[PDB]
């Protein structure tokens, strides 16, 4: 049959038998994490094939392979959906996931379970790879809590830490919290349509009713880091650096997201629904950018960084572009992925530390490190012909040049213009001044794997974006003719928020000092949302669940009506009944008693 | 190897027995105070100072350094709810009522500009996109048998 | 339907005239035979039923709960085998006794053609349950915990036998078959009322339902890890065999006496999970667990559609093996510490790390992890429900979210964190425990590859 | 840690603490190393000037308005030390760390491998066998009635003494342990 | 004089602002004394449990049997009905029930009353 078909599936089995061989003896050996390695990126390099068939022709496919169980009219199968979004986001996760195998080997060498972590990272690809491709919801749904499993477990890598469990807790809370609208869509969705398949729902669905959609938007907000739901994601850096570079930068987190993106026929026909994504996607991208600008862990502003896209993509779903929000899913990947890989690189040649108060002039002291984070923050700001350009610069045209809230289009300028400033403050606080580092010089950049890795994702970074945008054919009408001055809005707002924030970053050098504002306090403690949210509710959740399910209804009150009662009632009629003083004059007025009483009452 | 009268008992209502109380939880007489007698059955048993786990000296050598005990002191009533890995109180920078203000303030305002922004919305000086056979009727929804009425677009 | 009855009947001779020290392989590898033999019924029809005789019937929804029953005791010989080392040859071959007298009393009630029939052994059940946890209980209180669990069992039990001789008086029959096909509209009535209550709650009490489910926490504390096992598994089905089973003649009155037991359940399958987030023993945790998912089964049941009635399937036979597997884990870790209080014994992963995978894996599957047979019930109660009523979306998603929450909570207190200093008596686990997990854990796995074995009679 | 922990601090003890941790924030506010070295040298202008007070209610009252305006001005989020108690690799490690009991229940096939540091195990074991016994005794013999006060322990005064609770200082795991 | 911090339930008031720690009397030093006395008893019971080569087990703790056993066994003999534990009980285990069951009924008596009157649209709504 066609070639096409079997490649797609190829690549996702022969990315399991590492798996399969978990067991065997080259798990036991050194070389398993090359092993992996060179695993991936035979499957990337096998999956670029589908992709070159798609950009010549187009092909589609619905794979229904394996019919797993039957519930009467509904038929439940194994089956892979072929469409442009797999087939192009499969080969751009294989690149980036075998950049940070790469990294990883250099940045876990001295980790006693390094195998135990590549297969780890090889169960979330799959997990992710499944999520991606799923035909119907039960499948999607695998993915989706796969991928929150190995989230939990890379998170808490190392048990020993309190903070990291507590981090992995929190993640899987939200990630349930979403969760439930999950579920509730299937349910929607199986009793209105009768299927969990794509294709039934989109046909019996020309006007989808409100509550659906609605739980599609809980689910993508929960697993995506939306406004309400968005802490985890910046806890979730307890985890080794790689963790934070795969997961929770630009694979997993972007799943939210491309739910939205893979059900957007239902979505375009509802107005309401459209407007709550917007709305959450400016509230989402304008306070985690706030948040981002003040920080001073470089990972934590990594994470800031990577919501605030995450609430632009939503805005473009939003505004009704989900092929855009798929192409800055596609580039962000890329440039994001670089940025933590630059940051991981930075964080070990200084002895495991985070802090940019402590790191000084490495502009210098290693260069590619330098040369790699300025293209990849110039690409994430946003500067012409590269790889975030033909995303975000069309991401701002559209929403300017569309019939959208006056305050979502201002909060999205705002966070574009906070963007410029928080990747300026990583750079100036982290390469232009002189060193604030201990001593002992231990910088070292020369290693092969760390060098090859980065520049992949650096190539990448550079001509992914006219490559791509090049090859797929126009899904939406373009936006021809704008005024000049709306043209460049997100081009003025970018130097506008560099010129501002190096001028405010270049006063820290002056010999003046004073307390900070109630502004900078609630910046910098993130608005407060996790101080209050994590002390109010779950206090009064678990003091109840504890004073009155446990003790007042279930150790007093339930015991106190039917057992107690009863051996009360029992032992004070055994106490009347048995005390009697044996003495039988009582005994037989009684009995003369109950003779009068039987010859008065029973005729 | 505990013995009967090692044991929780109920409410203490006199000096002696309050000592004694004191002394069966390894604390000083002055330091103890139960729980106010009440139906809820706290009984005999100290209620200590509702503080965190977090709260407590990281640099001290504690026989259970990760849950920051000793052995033979005494244990709050609620030690499993601040575990550092749950609800702590370690106090803030920032006092309470001030960042539930601040939250507040910051969560009620942007609902009522995205309201606003609702009401007086965005848009570009142009009229309805145009689409030619009747508004793609018979493409969007069909019911060919109906026949709709046509409408005609303006040439400008 | 004796092909199985009797070589259970034979392992009793079989035991007691075993050798001293060849008692447990014996019954051991007999015990597997018995449930090699009868995985043969899972050769169900899509027609009425296995019809053997006048006395014994199979259906769909009898065969997974007849296999499973099967497959607990060489599991239960094999966790007893260890607590029991110390023991008399006569008082072990007497425990063996009563877990086989428990099987048969077991396979003869799931089959059981008549109504009379399933109440007399419903009830036989009962005497060696109760004679396990009061002998070879450890505590004080398996005394109590007997009582508890004889008296709200016969509670319910007494007027379900007068509504059942009542019933024979007026159809003439108590037989399954002639019951369903002769069935008549039940008039909403008073007597028709205490009728349709006397009916419920005897299987109401053994589920438990919310309000009726304080003997639970108790017995299972109280009993050994083969009671545990035993209750966990197959006894709490029961109740849900039983409302399957005698549903059938209480429409259409069920519409409106669903409605308390309905909303304790919803409300009670919260509380449960709640109070699992702050208890300090494993095993009291374990059972609270056990009693948020039975009251899904309950919702489940009185529902009473197609995807009720499947999802009530698939989550009792998922919820039986996985709640077996975390009451043998928690055993494992008491017979080393002796406390089973689950904040003494810390840091175990680093310890025992095998075992530590075993305990994210019974963790993963009481979490209800797609595409486990635990989610497979979960989700289709879920949707029927939500067809009921949408509004029950509510009160499902949040008891998912702190059932996530307590199995991840028992899991890092336990296997997360640093060792115990003071703890020096932890040693390397036995394969004999090893081999307990993975053959609890294994057949859950293999079940989800074909789930209609366990979705019931009306898949 | 090493130390133990007395009764109470005195009133020098705190305002060493004060200075130090006011420093630690005042660093952390001025990242520039130059510009912190100008305002610490204020703040320790600033300590100095009230040195030589004698009235102690007065200098209490100081000390005092200190710590307030420490609390005010805090800096929200100071730099940590990555191995401190609030640090990024605070427990890091710990997941790594084995008690020295555990080598007693390795197979004696794990044991023929390294069979020169099993022995020196066995070495070790006995030291401690015989050490205990003597230190009971020591300990006892020191200790004033009523129990210890201060939990601090004694040395080791004769020539084949061992230091009493030598055991679980000595064989700490590490602070790397792989 | 700077803004002042106000403590509450769940952000405590900070050791270094107490007015009690420099308030030092004689009988604070004592208590602080007499505290430090009973830690170092118990921490040199438990070391010279901890220290033995011969024990070979658990440490017994009774401070966590005495906290396992109030938490668990000791609440229904401490138990006393009361218009505070009356009420609490009533309503924490009552309310719920009858809440839910009223918004239930009313759910399904809308619902019954639509799928009546014909305007429900169940089209394609095979599986229940
Ligand atoms: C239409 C014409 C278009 C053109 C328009 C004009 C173009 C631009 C003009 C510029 C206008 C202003 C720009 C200045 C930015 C501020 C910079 C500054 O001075 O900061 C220092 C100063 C204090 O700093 P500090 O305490 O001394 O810090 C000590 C060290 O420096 C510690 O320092 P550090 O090392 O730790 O870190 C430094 C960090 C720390 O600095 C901070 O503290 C961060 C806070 C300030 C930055 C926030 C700017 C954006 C705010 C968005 C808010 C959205 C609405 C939120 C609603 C909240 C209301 C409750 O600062 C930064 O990182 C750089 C700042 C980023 C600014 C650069 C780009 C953003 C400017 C964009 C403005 C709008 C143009 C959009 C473009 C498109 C046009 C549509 O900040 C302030 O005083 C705040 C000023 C503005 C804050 C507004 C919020 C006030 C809310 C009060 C309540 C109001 C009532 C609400 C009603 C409620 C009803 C219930
Ligand atoms: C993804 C495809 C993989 C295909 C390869 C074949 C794998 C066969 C596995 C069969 C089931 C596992 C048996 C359970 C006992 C574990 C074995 C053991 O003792 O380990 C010692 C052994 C020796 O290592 P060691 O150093 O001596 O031991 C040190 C410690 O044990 C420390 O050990 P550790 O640190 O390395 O951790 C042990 C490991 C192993 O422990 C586990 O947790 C494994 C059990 C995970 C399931 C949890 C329950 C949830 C219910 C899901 C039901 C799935 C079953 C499907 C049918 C199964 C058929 C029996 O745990 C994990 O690595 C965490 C994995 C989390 C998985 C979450 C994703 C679930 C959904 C995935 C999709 C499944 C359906 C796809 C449908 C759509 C596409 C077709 O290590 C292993 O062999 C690891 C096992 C491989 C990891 C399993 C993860 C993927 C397998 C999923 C089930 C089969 C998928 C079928 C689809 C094929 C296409
Ligand atoms: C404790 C832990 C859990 C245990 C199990 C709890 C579950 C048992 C709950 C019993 C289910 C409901 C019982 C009867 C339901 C019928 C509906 C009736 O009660 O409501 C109205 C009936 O009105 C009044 O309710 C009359 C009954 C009032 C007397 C009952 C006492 C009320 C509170 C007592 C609760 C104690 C329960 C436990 C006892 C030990 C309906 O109005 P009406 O149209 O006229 O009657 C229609 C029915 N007809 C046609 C047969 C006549
Ligand atoms: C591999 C080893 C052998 C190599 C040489 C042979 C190569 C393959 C040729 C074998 C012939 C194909 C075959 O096996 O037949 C189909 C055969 C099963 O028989 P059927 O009758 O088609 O299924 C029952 C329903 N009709 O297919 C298979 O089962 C094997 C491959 C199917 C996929 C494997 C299952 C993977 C998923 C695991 C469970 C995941 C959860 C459940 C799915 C959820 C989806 C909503
Ligand atoms: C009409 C009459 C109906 C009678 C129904 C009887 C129900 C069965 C329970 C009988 C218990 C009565 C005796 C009793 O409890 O004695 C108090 C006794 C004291 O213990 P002793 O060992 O006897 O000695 C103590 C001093 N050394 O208290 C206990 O120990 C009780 C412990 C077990 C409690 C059992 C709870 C049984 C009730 C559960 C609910 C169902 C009850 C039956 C009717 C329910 C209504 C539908
Ligand atoms: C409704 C959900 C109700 C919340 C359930 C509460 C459950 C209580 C038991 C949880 C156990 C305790 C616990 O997890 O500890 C808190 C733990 C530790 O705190 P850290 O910040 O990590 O501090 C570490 C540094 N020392 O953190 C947490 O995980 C707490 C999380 C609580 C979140 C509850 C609030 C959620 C509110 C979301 C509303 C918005 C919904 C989104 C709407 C989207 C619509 C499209
Ligand atoms: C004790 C006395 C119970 C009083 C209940 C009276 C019920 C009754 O009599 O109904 C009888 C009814 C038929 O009515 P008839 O009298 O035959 O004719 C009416 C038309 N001419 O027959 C029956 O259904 C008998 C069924 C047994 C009645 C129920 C008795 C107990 C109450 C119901 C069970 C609920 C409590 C369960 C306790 C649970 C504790 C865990």
């Amino acid at each position: 049959m066609n070639p096409f078909a079997s490649l797609t599936l190829t690549t996702l089995t022969i990315l399991t038998i590492p798996i399969m061989m978990s067991n065997s003896n080259i798990y036991k050996t050194n070389l398993y994490p090359n092993y992996v390695k060179t695993t991936v990126s035979y499957a990337f390099t096998l999956s670029l094939v589908p992709l070159l068939m798609f950009m010549h022709t187009g092909q589609e496919m619905i794979i229904s392979n394996w019919h797993w169980m039957t519930l009467q009219t509904v038929e439940l199968s194994l089956s892979f959906k072929m469409d442009y979004f797999s087939v192009m986001f499969i080969p751009v996760a294989l690149f980036v996931t075998w950049s940070i195998m790469e990294f990883s080997m250099w940045y876990m060498h001295s980790d006693p379970f390094i195998n135990r972590f590549f297969k780890y990272l090889l169960l979330f690809l799959i997990t992710m790879m499944i999520l991606v491709t799923a035909n119907n919801l039960f499948q999607l749904f695998i993915g989706w809590e796969g991928v929150g499993i190995m989230s939990f477990l890379l998170i808490g890598w190392w048990h020993g830490r309190t903070d990291a469990n507590t981090a992995a807790l929190q993640a899987i809370l939200y990630n349930r919290i979403g969760d439930i609208g999950f579920v509730l869509s299937m349910a929607w969705f199986l009793t209105h349509s009768n299927a969990w398949d794509l294709q039934q729902i989109f046909m019996l669905n020309n006007e989808c009713p409100n509550m659906p959609l609605i739980g599609l938007l809980l689910a993508a907000a929960g697993k995506s880091a939306q406004f309400g739901l968005h802490p985890w994601l910046p806890s979730a850096m307890e985890g080794p650096t790689p963790v934070s570079a795969l997961l929770h930068s630009s694979t997993m987190v972007v799943a939210g997201v491309f739910l939205l993106i893979r059900f957007y026929p239902l979505m375009e026909t509802n107005k309401l629904v459209q407007t709550m994504t917007l709305c959450l996607g400016a509230i989402t991208t304008l306070f985690t950018a706030l948040c981002a600008i003040t920080q001073n862990d470089i990972k934590k502003i990594v994470a800031f960084s990577t919501s605030s896209q995450l609430g632009l993509m939503m805005v473009t779903i939003g505004i009704n572009q989900p092929h855009l929000a798929f192409l800055h899913i596609c580039m962000h990947a890329f440039f994001k992925a670089m940025l933590f890989m630059c940051s991981g690189s930075i964080i070990h040649s200084l002895n495991d530390e985070q802090d940019i108060r402590k790191m000084g002039g490495l502009y210098k002291a290693m260069p590619f490190t330098t040369t790699a984070l300025i293209i990849g923050s110039l690409a994430l700001t946003g500067m012409p012909y590269l790889t975030g350009f033909y995303s975000k610069d069309l991401i701002i045209e559209a929403v300017n040049m569309s019939y959208t809230n006056a305050w979502a289009l201002l909060m999205t300028l705002i966070a574009t213009s906070l963007t410029a400033a928080y990747s300026t403050r990583i750079i100036f606080f982290a390469f232009l001044g002189k060193p604030r580092f201990p001593p002992l010089v231990l910088i070292n950049e020369n290693n092969p794997l760390l060098i090859n890795s980065i520049k992949r994702l650096l190539i990448g970074s550079i001509f992914a974006g006219f490559i791509i945008s090049n090859n797929i054919p126009p899904m939406t009408v373009p936006n021809t003719t704008m005024p000049l001055y709306m043209k460049m809005t997100a081009l003025i707002v970018t130097i506008m928020g560099f010129m501002l924030a190096l001028e405010l970053n270049n006063t820290t050098y002056y010999l003046k000092f004073k307390y900070p504002s109630q502004t900078y306090k609630f910046s910098n403690m993130l608005g407060y949302y996790p101080s209050i949210m994590h002390r109010l509710p779950t206090y009064h959740n678990l003091s109840m669940s504890q004073k009155s399910a446990s003790s007042l209804l279930d150790l007093i009150w339930l015991e106190t009506i039917l057992p107690k009662t009863t051996s009360f009632i029992q032992m004070k009629m055994s106490i009347m009944v048995s005390n009697q003083k044996g003495l039988i004059k009582l005994y037989f007025l009684s009995f003369l008693i109950t003779i009068m009483i039987s010859m008065t009452l029973f005729n | 190897h505990v013995t009967k009268d090692m044991f929780p008992g109920p409410y203490p209502k006199t000096p002696e027995e309050r000592a004694a109380a004191a002394k069966k939880y390894n604390m000083r007489v002055e330091d103890y105070e139960p729980y106010p007698d009440d139906g809820m059955g706290y009984g005999d048993y100290p209620k200590l100072p509702d503080r965190s786990q977090q709260e407590r000296d990281p640099w001290y050598d504690w026989d259970h350094p990760d849950l920051r005990l000793n052995w033979g002191e005494p244990i709050h009533w609620d030690l499993d709810m601040y575990i550092r890995n749950r609800v702590d109180t370690s106090p803030t920078p920032v006092s309470w009522n001030t960042m539930c203000k601040h939250l507040f303030g910051f969560v009620a305002f942007m609902l009522f500009m995205f309201w606003v922004g609702e009401i007086y919305p965005s848009y570009q000086p142009v009229g309805p996109k145009q689409y030619p056979y009747n508004d793609l009727y018979l493409e969007r929804g069909g019911d060919p048998t109906k026949e709709p009425e046509p409408v005609v677009h303006y040439e400008i | 339907m004796l092909k199985i009855i009797i070589p259970t009947t034979m392992l009793l001779p079989m035991t007691w005239m075993s050798k001293h020290n060849m008692i447990w392989i014996n019954a051991t590898v007999h015990s597997l035979l018995i449930s090699l033999i009868s995985l043969s019924l899972l050769n169900q029809l899509g027609e009425n039923s296995l019809n053997f005789s006048l006395t014994f019937f199979s259906d769909s929804l009898s065969a997974p709960l007849l296999v499973l029953t099967t497959w607990l005791l060489p599991l239960m010989l094999m966790a007893s085998q260890s607590h029991l080392s110390k023991e008399t040859t006569t008082r072990k071959k007497l425990y063996i006794t009563m877990l086989i007298l428990l099987q048969l009393f077991l396979i003869m009630t799931f089959t059981a053609t008549e109504l009379i029939l399933f109440y007399i052994l419903f009830e036989a059940t009962l005497v060696p349950t109760l004679i396990i946890i009061t002998r070879w209980g450890n505590q004080t209180e398996r005394l109590n915990a007997g009582l508890y669990f004889l008296f709200y069992t016969l509670a319910g039990s007494l007027p379900l036998l007068v509504a059942l001789v009542y019933i024979q008086n007026t159809t003439g029959s108590l037989n399954f078959l002639i019951i369903h096909y002769w069935s008549h509209p039940l008039s909403n009535s008073w007597s028709n009322i205490f009728m349709w209550l006397a009916c419920i709650m005897a299987f109401m009490v053994k589920m438990p339902l919310y309000g009726l489910h304080l003997w639970l926490p108790k017995a299972h504390v109280e009993a050994p890890i083969a009671g545990s096992m035993v209750l966990a598994a197959v006894l709490l089905k029961l109740g849900g065999y039983g409302m399957m089973r005698i549903t059938t003649i209480l429409n259409p009155l069920t519409n409106y006496m669903a409605y308390p037991f309905l909303m304790l359940s919803m409300w009670g399958m919260i509380m449960t999970s709640s109070i699992c987030l702050r208890q300090t023993d494993l095993k009291s945790l374990i059972a609270y667990s056990s009693v948020s998912h039975m009251a899904l089964v309950i919702v489940a049941i009185m529902i009473q559609t197609p995807w009720s009635f499947m999802g009530a399937t698939a989550l009792m036979i998922a919820h039986g093996l996985t709640s077996s597997m975390l009451f043998c884990l928690a055993n494992t870790n008491y017979e080393r510490v002796h406390s089973r209080t689950m904040i003494l014994a810390r840091g175990l992963q680093t310890l025992l790390p095998l075992m530590a995978t075993w305990w994210l894996v019974a963790s993963l599957t009481n979490l209800a992890l797609p595409p486990s047979i635990n989610l497979i019930g979960e989700l289709f109660i879920i949707t029927a429900s939500f067809s009921w009523s949408n509004i029950t979306i509510i009160l499902m998603g949040m008891n998912m979210m702190i059932t996530a929450l307590y199995s991840l909570y028992m899991l890092i207190t336990t296997q997360r964190g640093k060792y115990t200093h003071h703890i020096n008596n932890i040693k390397p686990s036995f394969t004999r425990e090893n081999a307990l997990m993975a053959l609890h854990i294994l057949p859950l796995l293999l079940l989800t590859l074909n789930p209609k074995m366990i979705l019931g009679p009306l898949y | 840690a090493f130390s133990a922990p007395a009764a109470y601090l005195t009133h020098q003890q705190k305002v060493l603490r004060l200075y130090k941790r006011a420093l630690r924030h005042l660093e952390s506010w001025c990242v520039h190393r130059d510009k912190y070295r100008y305002f610490a040298c204020l703040m320790r202008a600033r300590f100095d000037e009230h040195k030589n007070e004698k009235d102690m209610v007065k200098a209490t009252q100081l000390l005092r308005q200190a710590e307030e305006e420490f609390w005010y001005g805090q800096h929200p989020q100071p730099y940590i030390f990555p191995e401190s108690p609030g640090g990024t690799s605070y427990e890091r490690y710990e997941c790594y760390k084995v008690p020295e009991w555990c080598l007693d229940d390795w197979h004696p096939s794990e044991k023929a491998m390294y069979p020169d540091y099993f022995a020196k195990r066995e070495q070790w074991k006995r030291l401690r066998r015989e050490s205990w016994e003597r230190e009971v005794k020591q300990l006892q013999e020191e200790t004033p009635p009523g129990g210890p006060r201060t939990e601090a322990l004694p040395p080791a005064r004769k020539e084949g003494d061992l230091p009493p609770l030598w055991w679980h200082i000595v064989t700490r795991p590490r602070e790397r342990p792989m | 004089s700077f803004p002042k911090y106000k403590p509450s339930r769940l952000a405590t008031l900070p050791a270094t602002l107490d007015p009690a720690e420099y308030d030092i009397s004689p009988e604070t030093r004592k208590a602080q004394a007499e505290r430090l006395a009973i830690r170092s008893r118990l921490k040199r019971e438990y070391l010279l449990q901890y220290n033995d080569p011969n024990r070979l087990g658990v440490i017994e703790d009774p401070a966590l049997i005495r906290w396992t056993y109030a938490r668990s066994a000791n609440i229904y003999p401490n138990f006393r009905p009361t218009p505070k534990t009356s009420l609490l009980g009533a309503l924490f285990g009552i309310g719920p029930l009858f809440f839910w069951y009223y918004v239930f009924k009313t759910d399904r008596d809308k619902k019954e009353k639509l799928i009546q009157e014909g305007k429900l649209d169940q089209t394609f709504n095979i599986s229940y």
